């Protein structure tokens, strides 16, 4: 990832005040509305209908929170991407064969709701940061492909 | 052609965004240019930088065509058939470009209207910008 | 929809598939299975080896599917109506699939008809496999 | 690039048969006629502006030929992508701006113009193989991206 010491400094700054589990949750239920498609994968998960009944799921937010989670662990592994992503990219591609398509949406999902829970905070300059992250981790999920 | 569910979102939407359309497609262009670096080139004659007289212009078009687009939401390809010649005939726009642009327009309206835009609106507003995509890229001989 | 010039090289070119429509569908299909095995998850009760009795039939599905769409360029949305509602609401078929699967398309008919397959035809056939695969997306909700 | 020893070997004994004059340039043109905003890149290559004229223009299969030798370096170091191409993806991304899709785009149009070249040779596997290939070339070439 091609991020400075000082947008390093911002994204960190920032994930310190993520909560896991309220934007886990709204980015994976948000995934699942705006992106219909990947309900293929959450079959199990019950209810996922109507958006109400996604965002309302407890199954999808209880998801979320791990998503959100493993993102925080990237978050906090800039240098190593690839070894952090490693066991997530065998289960996604090898065991799931997700499209890695979908690594990148989940990834600009993600910063569509930081940007709703942080406004004015999340400025054009730390979205930028934020967008070689998502990048980041979605190259190293995709890496069994590669 | 959206869903009338759609464009019943659409609308509600855009009228939330007030008077801000030409605030809000100038901060997308700045979301743009630094998070999607490759898309500066399309500009080169413009001072990019934060607050920008030219962005501030260029954003109040932007904003006034998506306005446009919404008051047009039956025939988007006769409301934007020029602006898709400009688009794809003679600026050549990369296909990807509209993607990172309208991801960035999702984002800035995120930040603003936080509270209208709810999942529903969301994917509403994302299936808006992907039918104005797709016009403005059909030029394409 | 298409121009006047794209349907004019869609229709002379699926003119010169012969009776072949059908082949070229499984053939497409076992360059999709080995060439992007991602695809392969959306058969787990077909046997997807070469030759296949299951692939054979699915193939001849798609191209009749293909053939119906070059009868009905100026109505895709309506001929192919029932399919969206199938590949999207019922198999959750990912759009890059589609992609995919055009691909694979173009690289058979390729294969049989080099003589046909020139440039100008080859970008008629890629945007009326673009235009059966945003039908066969739009069905999202 | 996931490619065993038998795939690597059916992979390099296509490429013997390459005409990288003539594969190159109908692949470098086929990529401007079929897909017009690649078109921005070449201006100073004079008229592009219908089928007939980009497939006739000397320096389209001028700088096709370059590109399909380069493609050749490819095919002959897969197991060194990333450094075969690292000064090229300097002048791709850093100096050019093209948008890595596009490297993609490039790497099916040489599928489809083997395809069309090979007949019933560039079998269904072959064609497998050299989607690994194409898309480890344009991995390698987006690498100044990540
Ligand atoms: C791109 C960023 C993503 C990250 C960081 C991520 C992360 C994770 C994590 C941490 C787990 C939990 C493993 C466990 O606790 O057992 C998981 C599981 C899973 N992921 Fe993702 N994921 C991403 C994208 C996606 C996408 C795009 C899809 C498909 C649309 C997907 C589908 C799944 C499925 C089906 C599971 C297993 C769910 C189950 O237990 O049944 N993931 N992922
Ligand atoms: C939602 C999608 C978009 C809309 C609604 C839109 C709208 C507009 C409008 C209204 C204009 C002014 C035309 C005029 O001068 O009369 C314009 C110009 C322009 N647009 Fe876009 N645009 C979109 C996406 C893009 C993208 C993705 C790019 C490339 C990254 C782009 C590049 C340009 C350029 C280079 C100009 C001319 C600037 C100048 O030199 O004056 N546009 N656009
Ligand atoms: C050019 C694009 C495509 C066309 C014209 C097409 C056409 C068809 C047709 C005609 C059928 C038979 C429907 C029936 O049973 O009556 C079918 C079924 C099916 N298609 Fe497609 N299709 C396309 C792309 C795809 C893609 C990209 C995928 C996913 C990779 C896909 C997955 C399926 C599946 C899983 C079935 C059901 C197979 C079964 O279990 O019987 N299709 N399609
Ligand atoms: C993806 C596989 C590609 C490969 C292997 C490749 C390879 C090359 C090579 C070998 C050169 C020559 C450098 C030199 O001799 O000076 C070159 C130059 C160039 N490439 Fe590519 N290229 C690829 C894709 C693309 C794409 C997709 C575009 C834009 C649509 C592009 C635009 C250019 C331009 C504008 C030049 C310089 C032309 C000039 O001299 O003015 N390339 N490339
Ligand atoms: C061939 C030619 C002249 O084409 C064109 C050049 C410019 C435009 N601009 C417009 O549509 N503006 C425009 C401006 C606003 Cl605020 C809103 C809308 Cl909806 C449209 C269209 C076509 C060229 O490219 O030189
Ligand atoms: C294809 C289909 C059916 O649905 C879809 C609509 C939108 C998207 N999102 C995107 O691709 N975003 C996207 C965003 C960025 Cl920042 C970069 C890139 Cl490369 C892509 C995906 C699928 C449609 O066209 O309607
Ligand atoms: C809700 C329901 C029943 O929907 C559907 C299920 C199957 C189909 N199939 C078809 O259209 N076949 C079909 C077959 C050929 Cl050869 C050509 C063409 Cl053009 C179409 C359509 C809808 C489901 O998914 O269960
Ligand atoms: C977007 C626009 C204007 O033009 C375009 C039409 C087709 C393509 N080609 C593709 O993406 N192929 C493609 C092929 C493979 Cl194997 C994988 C992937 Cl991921 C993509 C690109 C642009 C349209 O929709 O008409």
């Amino acid at each position: 990832v091609q991020l400075s010491g000082e947008e390093k400094a911002a994204v960190l700054a920032l994930w310190d005040k993520v909560n896991e589990e309220e934007v886990g949750g709204e980015a994976l239920g948000r995934l699942l509305v705006v992106y219909p498609w990947t309900q293929r994968f959450f079959d199990s998960f019950g209810d996922l209908s109507n958006p109400g009944a996604v965002m309302g799921n407890p199954k999808v937010k209880a998801h979320g929170k791990k998503v959100l989670h493993s993102f925080g662990e990237g978050v906090h592994h800039l240098d190593n991407l690839k070894g952090t992503f490693a066991a997530l990219s065998e289960l996604h591609c090898d065991k799931l064969h997700v499209d890695p398509e979908n690594f990148r949406l989940l990834g600009n999902v993600l910063v569509v709701v930081l940007a709703r829970h942080f406004g004015k905070d999340f400025t054009p300059e730390l979205q930028a940061s934020y967008q070689k992250v998502v990048a980041g981790v979605a190259n190293a999920l995709a890496h069994k492909y590669h | 052609v959206l869903s009338a569910a759609d464009k019943t979102n659409v609308k509600a939407a855009w009228s939330k965004v007030g008077g801000h359309a030409g605030e809000y497609g100038a901060e997308a262009l700045e979301r743009m240019f630094l998070g999607f670096p490759t898309t500066k080139t399309y500009f080169p004659h413009f001072d990019l930088s934060h607050g920008s007289a030219q962005v501030k212009a260029h954003g109040k078009k932007v904003g006034d065509a998506l306005t446009l687009a919404v008051g047009h939401l039956d025939d988007l390809p006769g409301a934007l058939s020029n602006l898709s010649d400009l688009h794809a005939h003679k600026l050549r726009v990369d296909p990807v470009n509209f993607k990172l642009l309208s991801h960035c327009l999702l984002s800035t309206l995120a930040v603003h209207l936080p509270n209208d835009f709810t999942p529903a609106v969301h994917a509403s507003l994302d299936k808006f910008l992907s039918s104005v995509s797709t016009v403005l890229t059909s030029k394409y001989r």
